[PDB]
């Protein structure tokens, strides 16, 4: 299903879902065509922090719905 | 207001005067393919008390023309000429709207003949009037 | 058509002022003949006794209603309150229908007087806080280079001036500018794009871009005097130059008038500038453009000269020809009349001055925007405030990440947060406008709790504190 | 506006007015060639109602000119003396495009003798035109 | 006053007679009592030369009207 | 060899400077372009200013790589 990955520099970018998948083929999704690897791939939906291994049944994630990515920077 | 049941005793002056107004208002293609210019003035004239003013508010009203009005004692200046910036102001403002009517009462008062005066600048008054009147050539 | 609410509300009332009885009287006291008569509000012998200039165009709009309307029939409503006209009219209603071959005089444009206006549209600009236009001179005290702005604010009655609108700002937005030691000069194109959406916010907040300012200060030796004194008495008031930026910013905004044929007259815009006193403070003043004359030939004719005081004419091509401007001076001996066939004629005659003044802190109405006045300003890249979301965790922080709702609230009805909040545009657009209503309006406690209720806050307060 | 063969009767001050001010406006020879200057000046005069303003509108539209028309009492009626730049400028920018017609109409209304002097601007718009008038020996 | 309004240049005559009908319609019942109209309104004769005008008739286009009780 | 300068108003300034040069070759060359005077200006690079004692080559500027330019007196 269609989808909004919004990063935090409000960058967004239709990715690709199914209602039943889980949130680790998303985060293999970011590591495919941004190549963040998952310790720095933050997902939050409705003020929680999404756990990567988790599915979408449980924070309700439906069609045409934006998601918020966070992305660490750091210099150390 | 009047209308034009509000006054009889003139009725040959009031179809008279009745045709002169409307004919350039309400029918113009009658002075189409026959050559002439409607004609602009009428003159009204007789003793007070007659109902001059009375006439003219009455065609006014009847038609619902853009209505104007000219005093005689009223627009005659002596600051610098001011009597000959404002009587082509009122022209203006009555060819701004269409159709119009303007009326100028006492106009004996307004620049007479110069066998008293001859000197004044009711000479170079009555001559404004000349140019703005014959400068009429909207239709 | 529809004008605004403040300038119904002084078409309404009269404004006359009463008189007492008095020993010139000789009539009864059930009367007055003509030294107990009620005072007209336009007229100028009142207003010079109390140090009043001009004449609060309101009551200029009723004397030429005396004008207009009168006691005969007419039937007409003309109310002549239209824009002097400067320019050519091409059909002439005569013979000589070019312009190239021909022109008579009751189309030709006569010969400037250079008369003052004796009305001004802007009788009184005020403010809000001290601390607001602070903010704005600490620009300076940082990159030690001018700066620039738009004034947003709305409009209310003045008691002190008859039948007058006084002019109230509430905030300042700065365009993204080159700042530079001289002057300074920016892109129109950039700026008209920037302040198209600042408008959008403009409308729910209920706020106006009605004002500009602009800084001119010279320092003089950062010691004991805090400026020089560039413009007084036998300076320049107004730079030429900058005339011509405050004429295109009143046509660009038209105030809307019944009275006028076209539509619009008498444009409510205000230009303030920073430049100091005479002794030793760096005291502001304003000044607005001129509608009878410089207003319309700004379109045309005005050309920028060296000299400050005054602008140059220049000539005409074919299609813009301008006449000749004349004004009254002392010659070497004795006063004379006009004598001016020569260019560059001063442009500080064509300004009319404005009153402008702080409020008592003591007391007010209200004040609607003061949360904090110390937050970093969206188009401030020449100083050091112009952050990221590294900011939201040193301003608001949601107070301790356990905020009270009397700590909380004070904070967020700032302008420029909630200009930047609303650019990553991430809550819904029907519940951000509940939102800047919230901070912006009274009785802001039983929606604040649906503020905080919302998924969307929760959502704002997650994502910072992740983030840095 | 009106043709040029729409006047009959004056034929015969047509054809001195015709070598008069269209032949050296169209023609800046045979003048130079000759040694003589042509005229700068005409004036006509006559009954009211003969053909003044339509013969000076008729002879300067189909010649090829620029018919600076100012008329009679329009002029003087301004404010703190402003008449004289209008009629500086009249002449200057007539010079600037030539060749150039400046048709004074109604000049009686603007020059009386100095026995019938009104105040004190008309004194001021004789002599500035008496001056204006010998600037133009230029060619 | 007759001699007083008359003694102007013109110009606040008109506007004291505009004054003078506004104010009375404002506070009906009303009487306007006026004396020495003769220095206001004089006749027409061989000795021409006065203003004559512009005071008289801003009386008479005053007065005409504002008969609706 | 190219680079790319750019004020706040949106306006980029076109420039040829060496590769192996310092940073204040460069404040001298805005200079003769404008007529502003290099003391109170300062350069930054991707939100790093440039110190005016150092070169080119040892913050890793690239070639044509944009640029910014800001004012900021020192006493000011
Ligand atoms: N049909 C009518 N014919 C004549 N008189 C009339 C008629 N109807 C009414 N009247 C009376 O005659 C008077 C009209 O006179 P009016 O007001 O015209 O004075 P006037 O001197 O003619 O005006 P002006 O001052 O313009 O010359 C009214 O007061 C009215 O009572
Ligand atoms: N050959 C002609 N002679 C006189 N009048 C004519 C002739 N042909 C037409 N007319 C009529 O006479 C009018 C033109 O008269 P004109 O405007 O010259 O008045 P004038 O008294 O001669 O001069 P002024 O306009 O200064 O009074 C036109 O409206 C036209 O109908
Ligand atoms: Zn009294
Ligand atoms: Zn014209």
């Amino acid at each position: 299903m269609q989808i909004f990955v919004k990063t935090l520099t409000g960058k967004t970018i239709t990715l690709e879902v199914e209602s039943s998948d889980t949130i680790d083929n998303v985060k293999s999704k970011i590591q495919d065509k941004e190549g963040i690897p998952p310790d720095q791939q933050r997902l939050i939906f409705a003020g929680k922090q999404l756990e990567d291994g988790r599915t979408l049944s449980d924070y309700n994630i439906q069609k045409e719905s934006t998601l918020h990515l966070v992305l660490r920077l750091r210099g150390g | 207001e009047v209308g034009y049941d509000d006054i009889g005793g003139c009725r040959k002056q009031m179809a008279q005067i009745r045709e002169m107004v409307e004919l350039p208002l309400r029918h113009p293609q009658l002075f189409k393919a026959i050559g002439i210019k409607p004609p602009r003035g009428v003159l009204m004239y007789g003793p007070p008390g007659t109902g001059k003013t009375l006439m003219a508010r009455a065609v006014a009203n009847e038609t619902g023309a853009f209505f104007f009005l000219i005093n005689g004692p009223e627009v005659m200046s002596k600051m610098a000429g001011e009597s000959e910036s404002n009587l082509r102001k009122a022209f203006e403002e009555a060819e701004k709207n269409a159709p119009a009517i303007i009326f100028i009462d006492e106009i004996d008062s307004i620049a007479p003949k110069r066998d008293k005066t001859n000197g004044e600048v009711e000479r170079r008054v009555v001559s404004q009037l000349l140019t703005l009147m014959d400068g009429m050539k909207a239709r | 058509i529809k004008e605004l609410a403040v300038d119904e509300e002084l078409e309404k009332e009269d404004g006359l002022i009463p008189r007492q009885k008095s020993k010139l009287c000789k009539h009864g006291d059930r009367g007055m003949c003509e030294y107990c008569s009620p005072l007209p509000p336009w007229d100028k012998e009142y207003h010079e006794k109390n140090k009043i200039k001009h004449i609060s165009f309101h009551s200029y709009l009723k004397k030429l209603n005396e004008n207009a309307n009168k006691k005969e029939n007419g039937s007409s409503y003309i109310s002549p309150l239209s824009e002097p006209d400067f320019r050519i009219n091409k059909r002439c209603h005569n013979g000589h229908e070019p312009w190239p071959r021909g022109i008579c005089s009751k189309c030709q444009p006569s010969a400037i007087t250079l008369q003052q206006q004796e009305f001004r549209m802007v009788d009184h600009v005020e403010f809000q806080k001290s601390e607001i236009i602070n903010e704005f001179i600490q620009a300076w005290r940082y990159t030690g280079m001018q700066r620039f702005g738009y004034m947003y604010g709305s409009y209310s009655k003045y008691d002190n001036t008859p039948l007058g609108i006084k002019a109230v700002v509430e905030a300042i937005y700065e365009p993204p500018q080159h700042d530079e030691q001289d002057g300074l000069t920016m892109d129109v194109e950039q700026v008209k794009n920037e302040m198209l959406q600042i408008d959008r916010q403009a409308q729910e907040m209920g706020l106006s871009r009605i004002g500009l300012i602009f800084t001119d200060l010279s320092d003089a030796g950062a010691g004991d005097g805090s400026v020089f004194c560039k413009r007084h008495k036998d300076s320049f008031f107004l730079s030429s130059l900058e005339v011509i930026m405050a004429a295109r910013h009143q046509t660009r905004h038209p105030n809307v008038s019944k009275y006028s044929e076209q539509g619009f007259f008498s444009s409510k815009f205000v230009t303030c500038v920073i430049s100091g006193n005479l002794e030793g403070e760096i005291d502001i003043s304003s000044y607005q453009v001129s509608t009878e004359a410089e207003a319309l030939v700004t379109a045309d004719m005005i050309s920028g000269s060296t000299f400050p005081s005054m602008a140059y004419i220049n000539d005409t091509t074919d299609e813009r020809y301008v006449p000749e401007i004349f004004y009254m001076k002392s010659n070497e001996y004795g006063i004379t009349v006009k004598e001016n066939a020569k260019p560059a004629f001063p442009v500080d005659y064509l300004l009319v001055t404005l009153t402008h003044g702080f409020p008592n802190t003591d007391t007010e109405t209200n004040s609607k925007f003061v949360s904090s006045t110390g937050f970093p300003w969206s188009n401030r890249q020449a100083m050091g405030q112009s952050q990221d979301y590294q900011e939201l965790k040193k301003y608001l922080f949601n107070v301790a990440s356990s905020g009270d709702f009397n700590l909380l609230h004070e904070k967020i009805s700032n302008f420029h947060l909630l200009l930047y909040i609303n650019s990553l545009q991430i809550l819904s657009p029907d519940e951000w406008k509940l939102l800047i209503e919230s901070a912006v309006k009274n009785e802001w406690e039983e929606s604040l709790l649906k503020l905080v209720s919302s998924a969307g806050w929760q959502t704002l307060v997650m994502i910072l504190q992740e983030s840095g």
